[PDB]
């Protein structure tokens, strides 16, 4: 018998074993310039009837394909016309009154409370600074740092919207001076310092701002939508698909015949025109102050200009000499072409001219990300283009989008009909600018479908293991994900327990806290076993320690401490639980039980809970003066201090107060006490200049 | 593969320990746990897990 | 015979019926004793009394 591990598809229907065929349980081991090439090709392909034109100020050549030729063919296009999708925005708008003018107030309320420390929640950005991949709170600091150099300080009103205006009257500046510390300054052209900043990564500080609010705009937008389930997540997604599914299949009559078109958009992410976003934000905000139209649509204005950086380059080697070059992207522009291969060679002799000291001129694309919600409000105006009020006719849609993700149903009288209905929208779509890709779209009638990896069948159908944080700080993320696998997920009970035993042994052999009876030899053996004879009950240790485990099911909640309390011995009790620990750290309210895994899980502060091991002058000096201030107000590491006197006259404030109360309760012997006051006196002199 | 799901005479998982039941789920989920492991434990797919 | 699990809340019954082949192993000490020492005069569900 040839083992066929598929054919057990003929008798249990495949969304009940599509389990089996999802492979990997985690994230896979396996994973350049090419790449980059390729798409910013691509992109100018599928717009070759567009405008040429050159930017006067970036110096680049554009390609503004909006208001184009209709499309000749099925083939992927995005000449987008800037009518259809005002049209959809307004039929938009119509079908759910007060939407835009109702979003805009509550971006009001954002745009305007929201602080400069926003630009730092994010993961990697480039780094206009140095050219070079950089976290972004040390992004931002280096940013700050070099316009302050430079006299543009309106961002030390600590408001996000007073650092967009610096940034504005930076790309103004007829020369931005860096200053890298050897301490070489180093000054760039009004060009060569905009492209550095209109520039996208394989994008800038000075974008993550303006995108920002597009996005949160984009997001209040969608909340209200019912046909967008983007800003939202598992539970969520899992009612607007049944609510869609049994509004549309419980025709009020048998004529009516449903139909599902379960399928994804090619290239959505080199067909939606930043142009038409500008055109569509420009509506949202209509009759609103004009100061909340000039901060709204910038990104759009900026993403239209971007000149996305090719990334490394090619390396060439010879078999003779076994060498190895990088050839950086700069020098391709100017290079001859011998070296390359075929492939290269045409990607190469295509891009050439779009090159611009070794950046591209991806302008009539919008990269992965960056406006991912509004994307999902565009294509929402479309599923709303079909309420049998705008067809006037007897078939009419409706579904969801995700972004990328579609599961329309076409609901029409005959077969004829659905065709035509399938046909409208895929036209519709194609004006707008989405272009339906037909090698993963399936249709079939309604019953059954597919949304984003959610299987619906009359009914819908990598997170195991130490995190790596702490050693009870673990035994509560883990035994935590148990629980909301098997609420959410539909973890069943047995797989949950399996799930708990594997995580234990899991816990057990990367932390060595075997138990003390087994006689598995590590480091920390000989200890564990001296603590597993000392102890008289032994039910109490913590599996951290040489211990048993307790969560079975009906516990999975209860955090390991409290769970073992009554079972621990108070000699053990008094060394686990010591608030005097050398071990214990935790310096912020933020990671008090919070770990970015961000996720809330449970904890006992015990002894366990330790920390593992890990231009500016000095990039610790922010680090240091809020340290310093916490050493002085306590309460500064859990609520954000307010005041209106400078840090200095606070903290020489408090030296002088503490002082005084100590000397006259004789904790200070009062030599110290002068000491200090004429340290505080010195001080204070150092800030009369 | 036709030998990698055929069984052995051995035991090759030995997993940790679970604390008591008391729900009467709790015993639904080891009884279907056991019948698992037992049907499992001696797979050779489970010996090349070990390896 | 009503045998109850206190673990798994079930409460199920056993006929006298099948009194003549279910395993002695639920039963207390001296319901076991009784069941054994009656068997052997078990015939179609009866017990002879003579």
């Amino acid at each position: 018998m040839d083992v066929n591990p598929t054919l057990l598809f003929l008798k249990v229907p495949v969304q009940n074993a599509i389990s089996t065929t999802f492979p990997y349980t985690g994230d896979p081991p396996y994973s350049g310039t090419g790449y980059t090439m390729d798409t910013v090709n691509r992109t100018h392909q599928y717009s070759e009837k567009g405008k040429w034109t050159k930017n006067t100020e970036t110096g680049a050549p554009q390609l503004n394909p909006i208001d184009g030729p209709l499309p000749e063919d099925n083939e992927p296009s995005g000449y987008a016309q800037t009518d259809c999708v005002l049209e959809a925005m307004a039929f938009l708008e119509e079908s759910h009154p007060g939407i835009f003018e109702n979003s805009c107030l509550e971006t009001m309320e954002i745009v305007q409370q929201t602080r400069v420390d926003k630009l730092t929640q994010g993961r990697q950005t480039y780094d206009w600074t140095l050219n070079r991949n950089q976290p972004a709170a040390t992004a931002l600091a280096n940013t700050i740092e070099i316009f302050r150099s430079n006299g543009l300080t309106a961002n030390e009103s600590g408001r996000l919207i007073d650092f967009l205006k610096d940034v504005m009257e930076s790309m103004d500046k007829e020369e931005m001076e860096i200053t890298t510390h050897g301490k070489k300054k180093q000054r760039l052209n009004k060009k060569s310092y905009l492209i550095r900043a209109l520039t996208l990564n394989t994008p800038g500080m000075q974008i993550r701002g303006f995108v920002y609010f597009v996005e949160t705009l984009a997001r209040s937008i969608c909340e209200k939508l019912e046909q967008s389930g983007l800003p939202v997540g598992g539970n969520e997604k899992k009612a607007k698909l049944a609510n869609v599914v049994r509004k549309m299949m419980t025709n009020s009559q048998d004529t009516e015949l449903s139909f599902t078109i379960t399928g994804d958009n090619t290239k959505w992410n080199e067909n939606q025109n930043p142009r038409m976003f500008l055109a569509m934000i420009t509506y949202i905000t209509r009759n609103q102050p004009e100061w909340f139209r000039n901060v709204l649509s910038i990104a759009p204005i900026m993403f239209s200009n971007k000149m996305a950086r090719l990334g490394r380059g090619y390396m060439f080697e010879s078999k003779s000499m076994k060498l190895r070059t990088q050839i950086p992207a700069e020098m391709l522009a100017n290079i001859d072409l011998k070296y390359f291969n075929e492939l290269t060679k045409k990607k190469i002799e295509k891009i050439r001219p779009l090159l611009i000291d070794g950046t591209a001129s991806l302008s009539p694309g919008m990269m992965m990300g960056m406006f991912n919600m509004l994307s999902t409000v565009l294509g929402v105006s479309i599923l709303n283009l079909g309420q049998k009020r705008y067809t006037k006719t007897t078939y009419w849609w409706d579904g969801l989008q995700s972004s990328d993700d579609f599961a329309l149903i076409v609901n029409a009288p005959n077969h004829e009909g659905i065709q035509a209905g399938v046909d409208r929208f895929y036209r519709t779509c194609k004006l707008v600018g989405i272009n339906m890709s037909k090698k993963k779209s399936y249709i079939n009638r309604t019953g059954t479908f597919e949304f984003t990896s959610f299987f619906y069948r009359y009914g819908f159908v990598p997170s195991f293991g130490v995190s790596g944080i702490n050693e009870s700080a673990d035994m509560s993320i883990g035994v935590t994900v148990i629980k909301n696998n098997m609420i959410n997920n539909d973890l069943g009970p047995a797989t949950a327990q399996m799930a708990l035993q594997l995580f234990i042994k899991d816990y057990r052999y990367t932390y060595r806290c075997h138990r003390g009876d087994t006689q598995i030899q590590t480091r920390r053996s000989f200890e564990l076993e001296k603590l597993w004879e000392q102890t008289r009950s032994k039910a109490g240790l913590l599996v951290s320690d040489g211990g048993p485990n307790l969560y079975n099911i009906r516990n999975l909640h209860i955090p390991e401490v409290c769970l073992k309390w009554e079972l621990m011995d108070e000699d053990y009790q008094g060394r686990l639980c010591n608030p005097l620990n050398p071990f214990v750290s935790h310096k912020e309210i933020e990671s008090v039980n919070n770990a970015v895994v961000s996720m809330e899980y449970d904890a006992v502060a015990t002894t366990h809970s330790w920390i593992p091991k890990r231009i500016l002058e000095d990039e610790q000096m922010y680090q240091k003066c809020c340290n310093l201030f916490e050493k002085f107000f306590p309460s500064s590491s859990y609520r954000r201090p307010v005041g209106i006197s400078s840090m200095v006259e606070a903290m020489v404030s408090r030296a002088r107060i503490d002082a005084r109360i100590d000397f006259e309760s004789g904790r200070i012997k009062k030599e110290e006490f002068a000491e200090i006051m004429k340290i505080c006196s010195t001080i204070e002199e150092l800030r009369r200049p | 593969f036709n030998k990698a799901c055929e069984l052995t005479d051995s035991s090759w998982i030995e997993l940790d320990e679970i604390g008591e039941d008391v729900a009467p789920i709790e015993h639904i989920a080891s009884m279907r746990r056991n019948y698992f492991t037992a049907e499992v434990s001696h797979c050779r797919a489970t010996e090349y897990i070990m390896k």
